[PDB]
């Protein structure tokens, strides 16, 4: 459960945030969207499925894992959304159309958000557009993100975290340098001053030769938590695949209702037919001759016309 | 790039994936670590 | 629809990094100097210009592709098959003949 | 002429986007940013020493005076 450089924060300006969005999928037929986020949702601080809460990277002097309840989260695009599910790095919600999708948390003291400019539309399955699926109508094969979090949509690779060299993780001594971490924290420090130097330490260490803090780095050997491939956390010196995680909310084939505009009133005349059509929403009409040539044509009718 | 078949494989689960996408990466610029990059719109979606 | 995975970049704090080629699809990684990148905590390298960074990116099928994937097929002269119902006097039978 | 950003250069041999001049960080080995910047009191993550120095909160009351005035170490307070 890492953190990433989020294009937008509570301030439109980009900033680092615990819940950076990484990818957005919307191939559903109901307009539900699957969002992968830097935070881990539905797992406790230990890594067990406490579905009522989520875990995310720190926002302070050490990269510890903090917990919060789901009810402070909110997946919102133009307006808000029916959050349909969550698991680990993935959130699922059905949202209205909008130019962007935003994930936000409202903890007051820890009130953050993240946005990715992503064009989401009110796509509809079938051959007749609708604002809302109809009650009575033909059922057609459609695909939707299965609300069952146990389902598997695929997998994402992941890796051990690299160095997270806090600015406060190190010190300067009015002309000298120092490595001052918390008590008992086995911290690796590395610094080139005249020549390459490195050492593991657990307490304040007066550096030799170094003068400016920018000369040095330091990061503890905390690999206990794996990290997704996401760009904003530098890879470890070894970037081999660490297992996998199943992508939740499998895109599952199913059936969805589609409307059936009032049957067109035909009119019969010499080698020609007239179709009187009536559909309050855009509706696809297609006609083809069964002859040697198709002479096929397609037209989205609207309203009432002939 | 930017056309149908920009990414292809013998089968969806297969590792034999080949692709042409004009993917190119710009020199990191912002203070924060980043990897700004650009690509043609997904040719499959463009054809869609 | 391809998914452009941008695996977290490799960084080096005292030297260059080879653009070791990979079999990944459209693997087109580039190495850049003068990166001196920060992270939430701060700078992640020792020096200034001596640090270099390798940005790595390639593409894989988006997870949803499993369903909406365009199977390209070449077509060759189709052989017609027909299901025929035949009746002859009071006797009748149904069959399928290529 | 000016360097590619048409903005100030630090003597470390690199020009910097002038916005970073008072971001609270120094992006060069030279004195270039906070040396000519306005700094508010330390953040909630930091400790305000009596000399006005800002130090990491976890370092306060650890046994080593971090800020020059040593306000971070007081065995009657710590
Ligand atoms: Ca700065
Ligand atoms: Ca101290």
């Amino acid at each position: 459960p890492y953190l990433g450089f989020c294009p937008y924060c509570r301030h439109s300006a980009p900033c680092f945030s615990p819940i950076k969005i990484e990818n957005v999928w919307d191939e559903s037929d109901d307009g539900s969207i699957r969002i992968q986020v830097s935070a881990q949702f539905g797992y406790n601080q230990a890594g067990t499925a406490d579905v009522t809460k989520f875990r995310y990277m720190s926002y302070d002097h050490d990269h510890d894992i903090k917990e919060d309840s789901m009810e402070k989260i909110a997946i919102s695009t133009s307006g808000p959304c029916r959050r349909l599910g969550h698991k680990g790095y993935f959130l699922l919600a059905q949202c209205p159309p909008g130019d962007s999708v935003t994930v936000s948390i409202t903890s007051g003291a820890s009130e953050n958000s993240c946005t990715v400019e992503k064009k989401i539309r009110r796509k509809f399955v079938g051959r007749e557009e609708y604002l809302f699926p109809p009650v009575q109508g033909k059922l057609v094969k459609c695909h939707v993100y299965d609300r069952l979090k146990e389902t598997s949509a695929g997998y994402i690779t992941m890796h051990r975290p690299g160095p997270h060299a806090y600015k406060s993780y190190l010190k300067e001594a009015s002309g000298e340098v120092y490595i001052k971490p918390p008590s008992g924290k086995n911290v690796t420090y590395e610094c080139k001053c005249g020549d390459y130097s490195t050492g593991i330490v657990s307490t304040q260490t007066k550096m030799n030769g170094c003068t400016k803090a920018r000369q040095c780095i330091a990061y503890k050997l905390d690999q206990t938590k794996w990290v997704f491939n996401s760009p904003d956390l530098i890879r470890h010196t070894d970037h081999s695949v660490q297992g996998k995680l199943h992508i939740p909310f499998r895109l599952t084939p199913t059936v969805c209702p589609v409307p059936l505009a009032h049957t067109p009133t035909v009119t019969k005349w010499f080698k020609g037919i007239t179709l009187h059509l009536t559909a309050t929403r855009p509706t696809l009409l297609t006609t083809r001759k069964l002859g040697l040539r198709a002479d096929a044509t397609a037209e989205w009718i609207t309203g009432t016309t002939s | 790039p930017g056309a149908f078949g920009d990414i292809q494989a013998s089968s969806l689960d297969a590792t034999d994936i080949v692709a042409r996408t004009d993917i190119r990466l710009l020199k990191p610029s912002v203070k924060n670590i980043h990897v700004p990059y650009t690509q043609a719109v997904s040719g499959y979606e463009m054809w869609k | 629809r391809f998914h452009t995975v941008i695996p977290s970049p490799q960084v080096k704090c005292c030297g260059s990094l080879e653009c070791k080629a990979s079999s990944k699809a459209d693997y087109t990684c580039r190495v850049f100097g003068g990166v001196y990148p920060f992270m939430w905590g701060g700078a992640q390298c020792f020096c200034d210009s001596e640090n270099t960074q390798l940005s790595e990116a390639y593409v894989e099928f988006a997870p949803d592709c499993t369903i909406d994937h365009a199977v390209a097929l070449k077509v060759h002269t189709a052989a017609l098959k027909v299901g025929l119902r035949i009746v002859y006097g009071n006797t009748t039978a149904h069959l399928d003949t290529f | 002429a000016k360097c590619e950003p048409s903005q100030f250069q630090c003597t470390n041999g690199r020009c910097i986007t002038l916005l970073w001049k008072c971001d609270g960080d120094e992006d060069c080995v030279d004195g270039s940013d906070e040396k000519n910047c306005v700094k508010k009191t330390c953040a909630e993550s930091d400790f305000v020493c009596n000399n006005g120095q800002c130090v990491p909160s976890r370092w306060k009351c650890d046994g080593d005076p971090d800020c020059e005035d040593g306000s971070d170490e007081s065995p009657e307070q710590c």
